[PDB]
């Protein structure tokens, strides 16, 4: 599977995307758009902002 | 159509626009 962790803070604009703290990593991370991704957070899928966002290995 | 671009990235070395 996939996991990515939230290099800083950050707020999801839209219900469609979620929001996850800096140390706070999460699983399941699939990228579905070149510029945005999907990852459970504790439980919940959503998006990923890839801005505040890096898929780890 | 789902293309959106992410935010842009916070920094510390930005400046202002207008003067």
């Amino acid at each position: 599977g996939i996991t990515a962790v939230a290099l800083y803070d950050y707020q999801a604009a839209g219900d469609d995307e979620i929001s996850f703290d800096p140390d706070d990593i999460i699983t399941n991370i699939e990228m579905i758009d070149d510029g945005w991704w999907r990852g459970v957070c504790k439980g919940r899928y959503g998006l990923f902002p890839a801005n505040y966002v890096e898929l780890r290995q | 159509q789902r293309n959106r671009m992410p935010p842009p990235r916070p920094d510390v070395g930005s400046k202002p626009d207008s003067i």
